[PDB]
């Protein structure tokens, strides 16, 4: 640009004010409308071109320091992030060339605006601006100057990565005047007069707050109370985004960058309603992002709203303690509890209790109790780190619905919890207001795979190394021999099998009343802890562990049965023997 | 011929109104369509 301190100071400065009035006199018609040279191919027929194919496979890799001249990279552009696109400032000097460069004239870019340059030759937001509003159909009336400077904020970070990123395919073709003037009318085609709106648009506006699945990008780290979140941009507008622990920690790791795309099924507008619009958004307005709800995107993709609002079902091995809640999980459901009748005490807590604690306490009784009908889940993938479903109030089409040995894919099926006592991999799923289960087929050695079956503990078993029992549980079927209650806590109940090979069983629960000696036992959901070496196995009564006297169990009775049978004879010296077994079971003393 | 800019889908030609998720978060591996990110590049110079 010309260093004549005046003349090209004024050539210009008269340009200006003469253009000027050309905006002004807009201002007195209603001016039709007229698309802009992208609008109208775009939205032609013409054989359009996925970014992805442009490149053609490639994804986005760096400049090189060097070579970036083998293509030439604008030392400029290669100078933008997220935050400074907002200037910039082209040199008209380095797009035009002196002649009409040095003529205040100016320059008359696609649509026919005029870009003038600025007194020190550059080119921005306010002065971009006020060339789209000497661009012809457009209405300067509808347009702030804010809303020129955000679209022309984005408008250059794009391009600036197109050619930073793919420096062949779009090496120097897009950032310049040209362009940031031929798509400023654009979105203003798009935005303005056909109405069309970005995804974070309708959301904030509240003309479809839907927040459902969007693919959004992340365009600044906020700074403010060392680390407070983000800032999530879709193309066309940002949010300051609320995240969770889980997520947030992914910032700091440096594990989530700027300029970077996510996709995301939660998406909650915490913060303030009523309906703004974009720009004009309250700053006590957040756009609640959840680290089991989000992902990162394809480089490409594209920003907004996805296609299906389906659930994506990632693996349960993943997600996080305090991780904001999954919307869904492609299990395989182990195993099934007993239900429970869990009454909320009035000071606090509840009180859990089985079909038959309820009965009881149920005549021995303004009430108020939920059932609970728990299940241990493991995700269909592999690992499995067999999680825990909680379904609570449970519809009666429910039983007889999800069944052990099943596939199925559960959705909104979160809360995700557990964390405390020891280690850390205690996830905890529960059923939600909106979630629902979707039955889905599996290949037998698959499940063969995941699924071992319900067998019966035979108790030679409980002293082998290598006994490794599914979910770490199992039932049984025994003689007691000894019930021993001890003041304090632990009470204990020895059992035996026809081959007087004994195991024990710490109670967590209350014992079952019918439980004394000589009782066939039958129990269901016994906690297993390697036990080899022990001069008498221990299995610990959970909450989950049931006993009956007399089995409704089919299996079960078969053995409490064939069993019952199989001591008899030998009844004629059995439960004394048993007795003078355990009794010195209890021996290795010293001297 | 070289990519006619104007038919080109942008990344940002939103939809008014209309594997493809990636497992783990806490993922480390080294490759594809999630590895770099145009425009994540730029920032990281």
């Amino acid at each position: 640009f010309p260093q004549f301190n005046k003349d090209l100071m004024s050539s210009l400065q008269n340009a200006r004010d003469l253009q000027d009035i050309r905006i002004k006199n807009k201002e007195r018609h209603h001016l039709c409308p007229q698309p802009g040279s992208l609008y109208l191919t775009k939205s032609s027929t013409l054989p359009r071109i996925s970014l992805q194919a442009a490149v053609g496979d490639s994804v986005p890799s760096a400049c090189s320091p060097k070579q970036l001249y083998m293509y030439g990279v604008s030392k400029a552009c290669i100078s933008v992030n997220s935050k400074n696109a907002e200037y910039f400032q082209f040199a008209i000097e380095d797009h035009f060339g002196k002649e009409a460069l040095c003529a205040g004239k100016g320059f008359r870019l696609a649509d026919g605006g005029w870009l003038i340059p600025s007194d020190d030759g550059k080119a921005g937001k306010e002065e971009f601006y006020r060339a789209l509003c000497d661009t012809p159909g457009v209405d300067p009336k509808l347009i702030s100057s804010v809303w020129v400077s955000n679209h022309y904020r984005w408008i250059v970070w794009k391009l600036a990565a197109m050619e930073f990123a793919f420096p062949k395919e779009f090496a120097n073709r897009c950032l310049n005047p040209e362009r940031v003037l031929l798509q400023l009318k654009y979105r203003y085609d798009v935005e303005i007069d056909n109405s069309s709106r970005s995804a974070l648009k309708k959301i904030l506006e509240r003309d479809d707050t839907a927040a459902k699945t969007l693919v959004l990008c992340v365009s600044d780290i906020i700074s403010l109370s060392k680390v407070d979140t983000i800032e999530l941009t879709d193309g066309w507008y940002a949010v300051k985004a609320q995240l969770d622990p889980p997520l947030l920690a992914l910032v700091k790791s440096g594990r989530l960058t700027v300029g970077q795309k996510i996709i995301t099924q939660g998406a909650e507008l915490v913060g303030s309603p009523d309906a703004c619009a974009p720009l004009e958004a309250p700053d006590s307005l957040r756009l609640k992002i959840s680290a089991n709800s989000t992902r990162p995107a394809r480089w490409h993709s594209k920003l907004g709203f996805f296609h299906d609002p389906r659930p994506f079902p990632l693996p349960l091995s993943s997600l996080f303690s305090d991780g904001g809640n999954v919307g869904c999980v492609d299990v395989i459901v182990q195993r099934v509890y007993p239900l429970q009748w869990v009454e909320k005490t009035v000071s606090g807590s509840y009180i859990f209790r089985n079909e038959r604690e309820e009965e009881k306490e149920a005549l021995r009784f303004s009430r108020d109790v939920s059932t609970v009908w728990k299940l241990r889940v493991t995700s269909y993938k592999k690992r499995e780190k067999s999680a825990l479903l909680s379904i609570w109030r449970p519809s009666s089409d429910l039983p007889s619905l999800l069944t052990e040995g099943q596939r199925y894919r559960i959705y909104h099926l979160s809360v995700s919890k557990s964390k405390n006592k020891f280690e850390w991999p205690s996830i905890q799923l529960t059923a939600t207001k909106r979630t629902q289960y979707q039955q889905l087929p599996v290949s037998s050695e698959t499940l063969l795979q995941l699924y071992q079956p319900r067998e019966l503990l035979p108790f030679s078993k409980l002293s082998d190394p290598a006994f490794q029992p599914p979910c770490s549980e199992v039932d049984v079927v025994g003689v007691v021999v000894s019930v021993v209650k001890p003041i304090g806590l632990a009470p204990l109940v020895y059992l035996s099998d026809e081959c007087l090979h004994l195991l024990v069983v710490k109670f967590g629960i209350d014992l079952n009343e019918d439980i004394k000696p000589r009782v066939l036992i039958a129990a269901s959901n016994l906690q297993w802890r390697p036990e080899s070496t022990s001069r008498v196995p221990t299995l610990f009564a959970g909450n989950f562990s049931v006993f009956s006297a007399s089995p409704k169990e089919a299996h079960f009775q078969e053995r409490v049965t064939n069993m019952k049978h199989a001591i008899e004879n030998i009844d004629t010296f059995y439960k004394e023997a048993e007795k003078k077994l355990i009794q010195v079971l209890k021996g290795d003393s010293p001297k | 011929q070289p990519v006619d800019l104007g038919l080109l889908e942008e990344d940002d030609e939103f939809e008014e109104f209309p594997h493809v998720w990636e497992d783990n978060w806490d993922d480390d591996n080294v490759e594809d369509d999630f590895s770099n990110q145009l425009r994540a590049e730029l920032e990281k110079h």
